[PDB]
């Protein structure tokens, strides 16, 4: 899956 | 009518000289209606009044105005697929905002220009209703209600004239979808403009690349179904007949430069008519005008068709223009980034002859760089110089910064776990700074990882990792033991041909093992090591401190990154201990991938890959048994359990750490073990050698509007691993693992394609020369596991 | 994550059946035409019926017991693996001996009403998405682009053909002409009436009729040298045959067709509310409000009660003299799209799986 | 949501003049904005926009002060409180700016607006800390130019190196920048085996340092 | 490993030719373009650099040197095919 | 943000003097054209936490 998310 | 005064009533925001200056009356003149209805008139369109009334007094010449009321708030509900921010920036742009006055009679206008809105995003069966709530000092909120209803999605697309190519295989390539299945990432089924003027564009240059110089679009047609949730396309074309290119030509103010032109304009006799090759011409022609300091060298072909021989000549008209000189480069909306991260990247040298290309490549690596969200350019002109220019770039900055988790799943790992922290820009100077962890049956990562791009300027990088890993070999299908190390490393990265990279680098690891399955390898190695442990139980413990040096070149060719079609990829890697280090060791390993169309189209393919690999021990010590190369599993040879192939493991008569019956033990004192003992579970060699070759074919049941998603491959496997050392006299009754001639090969097919949950790889093989210990496992499979 | 609707589905009315409806019998094709917007339907012709789905298949079935008679595939296939479907659309016509239907590739079929056999076969401008009609020999055609072709029905050659204005975005689907005393009247998708003399096309006269907003006719009438039509979105007008003033306007219009029996006119607004109007100048007699929104089919009047299906798969009876409901029936689970077919004394309905049903009181 | 009750103009103004006195702006500016919406055209609607400029400023909310400061300088250009609007337009400007390798738009900026305020109002009571704002402006800017040339020294440019000394030669003649970037001027005309020129150059060092 | 550093005016070696003493600025101007370098130290002088370093090959420069009077007319042109 | 705090707040940093660059004899350095120059304006104001930005009472 992998999920990325910015911050 | 003679005025001697003026008077108003109701003015509160608008200024009464103001007011005085915008009506063209004046006082001490006459008026009439004419000039009354006139003044009246310019009062409405001063656009803050609602209701005006010039009546006239005995003397006076009164004036009742009802201001518009001021809006105060503007509020939105039911805009659930519409930003809030975003609407009201529409709004304000339309011209309705807080602080201006509110129109009475407008709201009609608002609220149709909010359903046209909606209409464009999509939803056309949306409605909006607008309520007006009055407030005193003269003041109103305006209220907006959204029924967004339901979006209409593309039922059909169908193309009509078609009779050489299928509207199958036609709208394969498109970005406008019809059918969208619940297992592949294809697309979304929404309609826009933009997507169906590209759909024709694409269209177009499929049949102008196969010879149809005199293909036309006649027409095009969008329907909607009578309750609006549904949209039909239909493209009628009209298909020539296949023509030939007879020659080209090549004419205009080539500057002397025509025996150079000539080669770039060569062809073969009866070749089909292609479109992408004509552009890929004048690009080359625009490339050798450009080296020659030309900065906008104009092209242009014009085709000239023959019906009765079916016959395309070219006629190319050159014009290289006059040369212009950069004075500047200049870089704007850089915040944070400092100037010299975004001008590392440029091609074109400032203060040097002006080149298109360089221009726009500097604007693609701007763009490849991940930094920004929008890069422009914009070459500006010097006033007083009639040949010099000034290139601005105008960048707005993305945030860099992120986290990330996975998950994945398959039979050689189990699940896997994957979380990091990133960030790419380290304080606007390039520098990249991450986290990383991973997460698996066998093993536990994590490491911390700094990288500069630019050690030199012309691209060298300088990269530094410290990493902590944990390893349990039991748990990974080989003898038991565990192995707890970590360490750091510093490496150099030379670019030197755009395809070709090197790097060589220093480093430090620290490995300590211990639970060791007391066996024949491990307690070759110990001995070798300087080591006399007990071979009576696995209560051991070794530790050691390697200084290595790391080296490695990469060769990349791969046309694409996903399903290649065509190119090689060959990865050397290699490591040798330097003085002073407890283990003297080399280790060297080599990976080669190489595909082979067999078609124009590129759906047929043969797929070659090899991995080889050797290791070794320098002063008269050995390779730790820890270094060693594994085959066997879904990696390597298909059809195989993971770890399986190479030597087996040969254990000793050894007392168990807490015995119990009913469980399975590697032959302890305590079940009638007097001498050595065979086994069945792999330990690796210290060379390698595996070979695979792939047949990758189209897709055979699957719908042919999406069957190039799914990547079908028939396969032959073959591999071995062996240990050099193992010396077959003193153990006489056992195999000779140190053999190379034992080959195992599978055969069998797989399939891959990307799904919601990742990539999707499964195998079913077939291993039909295999050796006693080897486990066979035929179908294997990998679900969203990238790392 | 959710969604939502603009207009609230109307709820299923309840009434008490004053008689009770029947099935004869019932029979079935190859997937009907599902999810996609067809004019297809059945065609009774000398106690028989034909059928066809959007694949290709086509099949005879008696009129008395639903027995099948001959049933032909007109999907080309490139040996025992590739398939692609014949994607009919324009409903099955029958007149002297043959059975006309369009296609979605621009392909008219005149098959063989005995045998099945394909009498001829012919290539037209566009997408054929109207009912085929005949007349004087010829076949019209209203193609997707906007053009009217007039084939011949023994050879198949086009005669004459018409080109009509399209607008940018417009409703699926496209308007049969009707034929009276020598001459062709259609609909247009820009919202205009027009007449062709059949001899060799040549327009006599055309007027808007309209209020994004689109105005599609969709298969005008034709009495007594009047001519009634409807715009989607746009107004009912009587219309005189020759001139083509406009006589009278009514501020409703709708897609699906409408019927004229004696001094009414029966049809079904856009949001699914049946009216009855008049001849003089369309005062409603009554309305019918109970039923909006509920995807409504062409009403078709059997018995003297107009019967109406919808999307649910209910088939509603309803009076003429006042409106209220006689009768309800559920029928078929996947809906009804396409019209029903009332004649000799006969009641076909196709639903969107294919199920060709025959009813009866 | 920091609501406001429907308090007289005096009170609501007293509060949020307390407030600014102890020094919290995100009430103050909640109060101020209420007050302006309410009162389009109240009795000091000029001293609500001072103040709002003022919170808006020491809120950290940039782009709402230079709106507002905007605005204010349109409507009202010959208000006599009108160069402390053009002092609080150059402060904004110079706290956008906010690292001499940035973008230098905003120093060019506050530049221009604090040269305005100086060259038209000199007898104001910020002027002397307008200069002091120029002086360090103008020494941001030559650092700026100096990195540029600095950055293609090591490129190898050496015409581009040139040419930007010599642009700071002639825009920003008297700042430490220029008088360290005179040598990569000297080194660039050796290497381009201009000697004649780099003697001028190595003349001009001399007499200097 | 790096890109190609190009710098200064093109000169084809016919333009450098078409240039004769007696020339005016304009006309100079006119015959090879805007120079990228003059002598800002007082005196007018134009220099015409034509410097080219491709892909770890080498660098080759050619300079020329254009000496004006008061006048702005072409007094002195000094030619230098190859850097020593 | 948290850059902008501290420039926003209280900070105030204060540079080199500018000084005049001499020319040797028998050449002249380029024209300055006046773009960025600082008038010398007398007077000894408030400057750095002794001035105060406080709107005037008007």
């Amino acid at each position: 899956w992998n999920w990325t998310k910015r911050w | 009518f003679v005025v001697k005064d003026i008077h108003f009533e109701g003015l509160q925001r608008v200024a009464v000289g103001a007011a005085l200056l915008s009506m063209p009356v004046r006082t001490g003149d006459t008026v009439n209606d004419e000039d009354i209805s006139n003044t009246i008139r310019a009062l409405f369109a001063t656009g803050n009044f609602e209701d005006v009334r010039v009546l006239r007094d005995g003397d006076t010449l009164l004036v009742q105005v009802k201001e518009r009321p001021t809006i105060a708030s503007i509020t939105f509900s039911g805009n659930k697929s519409v930003k809030d921010d975003m609407l009201k920036q529409n709004l304000e742009a339309s011209g309705v905002r807080v602080g201006e006055s509110l129109d009475r009679t407008t709201i009609a206008d608002i609220e149709k220009g909010l359903e046209d809105f909606y209409y464009s995003v999509g939803k056309y069966s949306a409605s909006v209703k607008a309520v007006v709530t009055p407030l005193p000092r003269n003041r109103v909120d305006l209220k907006l209600v959204f029924q967004e209803g339901v979006s209409a999605e593309i039922q059909q697309i169908n193309i009509v004239g078609n009779h050489a190519f299928t509207t199958d295989e036609l709208i394969s390539h498109f970005q406008l979808r019809d059918e969208v299945p619940w297992w592949n990432v294809v697309g979304d089924r929404k309609y826009q403009k933009q997507k169906l003027a590209g759909d024709l564009e694409t269209l177009r240059s499929y049949y102008l690349d196969r010879g149809y110089a005199r293909f036309n679009i006649d027409s095009t047609q969008v329907s909607l179904t009578p309750d609006k949730k549904g949209i039909y396309v239909t493209v009628n074309i009209t298909e020539g007949d296949q023509y030939k290119l007879s020659g080209v030509e090549v004419s205009g103010n080539l500057a002397g430069h025509s025996a150079e032109i000539e080669q770039l304009t060569k062809i073969e006799p009866g070749e089909l008519y292609n479109g992408t090759k004509v552009t890929k011409m004048e690009d080359d022609i625009k490339k050798l005008l450009g080296r020659y300091g030309y900065a906008y060298p104009r092209v242009q072909s014009m085709p000239e068709i023959n019906d009765a021989d079916k016959t395309v000549k070219l006629r190319v008209n050159v014009d290289a223009g006059n040369r212009f000189y950069v004075r500047k480069i200049r870089f704007e909306g850089n915040d944070t980034s400092k100037d010299a991260v975004l001008r590392r990247e440029m091609r074109q040298m400032e203060g040097a002859w002006l080149g298109s290309d360089l221009v726009d490549q500097g604007k693609e690596r701007l763009n490849r760089l991940g930094f920004f969200e929008t890069v422009d350019t914009d070459t500006q002109r010097v006033p007083g110089s009639p040949d010099q220019v000034d290139v601005v770039y105008k960048v707005k900055e993305r945030n860099t910064g992120s986290f990330n988790f996975g998950i994945g799943y398959g039979t050689e790992s189990g699940v896997s776990f994957q979380a990091g922290v990133q960030q790419d820009n380290w304080l606007g100077t390039g520098y990249a700074v991450g986290i990383n962890g991973t997460k698996n049956d066998y093993q536990t990562y994590a490491e911390l990882s700094v990288t500069n791009p630019y050690f030199t300027v012309d691209g060298v990088s300088l990269g530094g990792r410290l990493f902590y890993n944990d390893f349990q070999a039991d748990d990974a299908d080989l003898s038991d033991y565990t192995n707890k190390s970590y360490g750091t490393d510093v490496t150099l990265g030379f670019p030197i041909n755009e395809y070709n990279s090197l790097r060589a680098g220093l480093g430090y690891v620290h490995n300590s093992l211990s639970n060791m399955q007391p066996q024949v390898a491990m307690w070759r190695y110990l001995y070798s090591m300087g080591e006399h442990p007990s071979t009576s139980d696995q209560d051991n413990s070794f530790k050691t401190d390697d200084f290595t040096f790391n080296y490695g070149w990469t060769y990349n060719k791969l046309d694409r990154g996903y399903f290649p079609t065509d190119g090689s990829r060959v990865n050397l890697t290699g490591k040798v201990t330097i003085p002073g280090s407890d283990n003297e060791y080399y280790k060297v390993t080599l990976d080669t991938a190489t595909y082979v169309p067999i078609d124009d189209d590129h759906k047929w393919v043969v797929l070659g890959r090899t991995r080889w690999g050797y290791g070794d021990g320098l002063g008269g010590k050995e390779m730790p048994f820890y270094e060693n190369f594994y085959a066997g599993g879904s990696s390597t040879v298909r059809g195989f359990q993971s770890n399986t192939i190479g030597p087996k493991a040969v254990y000793f008569p050894h007392q168990a750490s807490n015995y119990d019956p009913d469980y399975d033990y590697e032959c302890a004192t305590q079940d009638g073990a007097k001498d050595l003992c065979k086994s069945d579970d792999a330990v690796g060699g210290n060379a390698m050698a595996v070979a695979s070759l792939e047949f990758i074919t189209p897709t055979p049941f699957i719908s042919d509007k999406y069957a190039n998603s799914v990547r079908t491959s028939f396969f032959w496997d073959m591999g071995t691993v062996w240990d050099t050392n193992w010396d077959s006299s003193q153990y006489s009754g056992y195999p000779d693992y140190s053999d190379p001639s034992n080959i195992r090969m599978s055969a069998g097919i797989a399939l891959q394609w990307m799904s919601p949950l990742g990539p999707l790889v499964f195998s079913y093989a077939q291993p039909f020369k295999k050796y006693d210990g080897d486990k066979a496992e035929q179908f294997q499979f990998n679900i969203g596991k990238t790392w | 994550n959710s969604e939502e609707d603009v207009v609230k589905m109307s709820p299923l009315p309840t009434v008490e059946n004053q008689f009770t409806p029947t099935t004869a019998w019932s029979t079935s094709v190859g997937s009907g035409i599902g999810n996609f917007y067809s004019n297809l339907h059945p065609a009774l012709a000398d106690n028989v019926v034909y059928a066809a789905d959007r694949a290709g298949l086509v099949k005879a079935l008696n009129a008395d017991d639903g027995k099948e008679i001959w049933s032909v595939s007109l999907a080309e296939k490139d040996g025992w693996f590739s398939k692609e479907p014949a994607l009919l659309s324009g409903g099955v016509t029958v007149s002297g001996g043959h059975v006309y239907i369009g296609s979605e590739k621009a392909q008219v079929y005149a098959l063989n009403t005995s045998d099945g056999t394909v009498a001829w076969q012919t290539k037209v401008a566009g997408e054929a998405l109207s009912r085929p009609v005949v007349s004087d020999g010829l076949v019209l055609i209203h193609t997707s682009n906007g053009q009217l072709q007039a084939l011949n029905e023994a050879d198949g050659a086009v005669k004459w053909t018409v080109n009509l204005d399209m607008p940018s975005l417009s409703l699926r689907g496209e308007s049969a002409p009707t034929t009276a005393f020598g001459a062709a009247v259609v609909g247009g998708d820009n919202g205009r009436v027009s007449a062709v003399l059949m001899e060799q096309g040549q327009m006599i006269w055309q007027q808007r009729i309209s209020q994004r907003l689109s105005d599609v006719d969709t298969t005008p009438v034709v009495v007594n040298g009047v001519v009634f039509a409807l715009a989607y979105n746009g107004n009912l007008t009587a219309l005189d045959l020759r001139s083509g003033q406009i006589m009278w306007k009514r501020e409703l219009g709708s897609v699906n067709d409408f019927i004229v029996d004696g001094n009414r006119i029966y049809l079904v607004d856009q949001n699914d509310r049946v009216m009855a109007l008049t001849i003089d100048g369309g005062v409603t007699l009554w309305t019918q409000s109970d039923l909006l929104h509920r995807l409504l089919t062409s009403p078709v009047l059997y018995n003297g009660n107009l019967v109406v299906g919808d999307s649910e798969g209910y088939l509603h009876w309803i009076n003429v003299e006042d409106g209220r409901f006689v009768a309800q029936q559920k029928v078929d689970s996947s809906g009804f799209q396409t019209e029903p077919v009332a004649a000799d004394g006969k009641l076909l309905i196709q639903a969107k799986d294919g199920t060709v049903y025959s009813i009866t009181r | 949501k920091e609501e406001v009750p429907d308090n007289p103009p005096n009170e609501i103004y007293a509060t949020a003049q307390q407030k600014l006195q102890d020094g919290n702006w995100r009430q103050a500016i909640t109060q101020l904005e209420a007050l302006d919406n309410r009162y389009p055209f109240g009795p000091y609607s000029q001293q609500v926009q001072l103040d709002l400029i003022y919170a808006y400023y020491k809120n950290a909310d940039l782009p709402l002060a230079q709106a507002a400061i905007d605005r204010f300088i349109r409507l009202n250009p010959t208000h006599p409180n009108i160069d402390y609007v053009m002092y609080m337009r150059g402060l904004t400007n110079m706290a956008l700016d906010d690292r001499s390798d940035r973008d230098p738009q905003h120093a060019r900026a506050a530049f221009s607006d604090f040269s305005k305020l100086v060259r038209g109002y000199p007898n104001s009571q910020y002027t002397t800390d307008a200069t002091k704002r120029l002086v360090f402006l103008k020494d941001r800017l030559a650092k700026y130019e100096y990195s540029v040339a600095e950055y293609y020294t090591e490129r190898g440019a050496w015409v581009a190196v040139v040419n930007r000394v010599e642009g700071m030669l002639r825009d920003y003649p008297d700042t430490q920048a220029t008088r360290d970037a005179l040598p990569l001027m000297e080194n660039a005309y050796r290497q381009m085996q201009m000697n004649a020129q780099a003697e001028k150059v190595a003349k001009i060092i001399a007499a200097n340092s | 490993y790096r890109p190609d550093i190009n710098q200064g005016n093109y000169l084809t070696a016919n333009d450098v030719s078409k240039i004769r003493v007696g020339m005016t600025q304009q006309q100079v101007a006119y015959a090879l373009g805007t120079p990228l370098m003059s002598d800002p130290f007082g005196t007018n002088t134009w220099f015409y650099v034509f410097r080219q370093q491709p892909g770890h090959e080498g660098v080759t420069q050619q300079t020329l040197t254009l000496t004006f009077n008061s006048s702005g007319v072409l007094t002195n042109i000094d030619n230098k095919p190859a850097l020593s | 943000r948290y850059k902008r705090q501290v420039s926003g707040d209280e900070a105030y940093l204060e540079a080199a003097p500018l000084a005049e660059l001499h020319a040797p004899a028998g050449m002249i350095l380029p024209v300055t054209s006046g773009d960025y120059a600082i008038p010398v304006t007398n007077g000894s104001g408030a400057v750095g936490k002794a001035l105060d930005i406080r709107p005037p009472a008007q």
